[PDB]
């Protein structure tokens, strides 16, 4: 929705786009072309510089307020017109879901994943928002290669080469027998 | 006789004109929108005295504070 987002701004300054591969490129270009400007307000005051990527064919591509300011809106989620807390607050309240005997560890505890994040202004700035949010004494221990997609992958591979691997999969038999019940009772 | 014997070349007898001969929505059974019945003063006195106030008419794609919605003071 946020590259729905960018095309809204494209015809906002005058560009239309409505194809599902249309709506691929501009995936590309959003992927391809964002970031995060750590101070919203003041940036905003300064100017831009609104570079130009080309079409296929080669057509006026800028930066526009659009590649940073978008974003953002995954931390003031209400722009898009539903309440919602943003990243920082979620994972906040996920600390105050957790119990004060642990919250220490839970502090150096930042596994930190999602390939959308990988954007520039990104991590460092989230730290910022987390020094607003969290209180004194906190470590920053992100894990955070770009690969973490592929380390899900990576993770259930390994996980796939175990021994007792073969107890927490679900026999065919067990589906044949009931399944859906059993399917729950092994996932948990 | 302006010109008759004088110049036997120019136009006379002409009906140039060509004649002829004198030979000469609101489909409500729908029930899909209504209208209003225009009286304008009506509606000035609908809107008569809405002593709208504009402070900080600021309606950009700013992201600084929470929302912006201007037109708020009243009386």
């Amino acid at each position: 929705d946020v590259s729905r987002f960018l095309r809204l701004y494209l015809r906002k300054e005058g560009y239309d786009f409505h194809s599902s591969s249309e709506f691929e490129i501009v995936k590309a270009i959003k992927e391809r072309a964002c970031y995060l400007s750590i101070n919203p307000q003041k940036d905003e005051t300064l100017e831009t510089e609104k570079a130009q990527y080309y079409l296929p064919d080669g057509s006026t591509i800028e930066i526009g307020p659009s590649r940073f300011r978008a974003p953002e809106l995954l931390f003031r989620p209400d722009l898009i017109g539903e309440e919602s807390e943003g990243i920082h607050e979620v994972l906040v309240f996920a600390i105050q879901k957790s119990d004060m005997d642990l919250r220490r560890t839970l502090f150096s505890n930042i596994v930190l994943s999602g390939g959308s994040t990988l954007f520039k202004g990104f991590g460092d700035r989230l730290l910022s928002e987390v020094k607003k949010l969290a209180p004194k004494d906190v470590k920053i221990r992100i894990s955070a290669p770009q690969e973490r997609l592929y380390s899900t992958w990576i993770g259930g591979s390994i996980l796939a080469s175990l021994d007792t691997f073969k107890k927490m999969w679900v026999s065919k038999k067990e589906y044949e027998e009931d399944g859906a019940r059993s399917i729950h009772r092994k996932t948990f | 006789d302006p010109k008759y014997a004088d110049l036997p070349g120019i136009a006379r007898n002409e009906p140039d004109v060509y004649e002829t001969s004198d030979l000469p929505q609101e489909e409500l059974t729908s029930t899909s929108v209504e209208h209003i019945i225009v009286n304008p003063n009506a509606a000035y006195d609908k809107f008569k005295d809405k002593r709208v106030g504009t402070k900080g008419l600021d309606f950009s794609d700013r992201i600084g504070k929470t929302k912006r919605t201007g037109y708020e003071s009243g009386e």
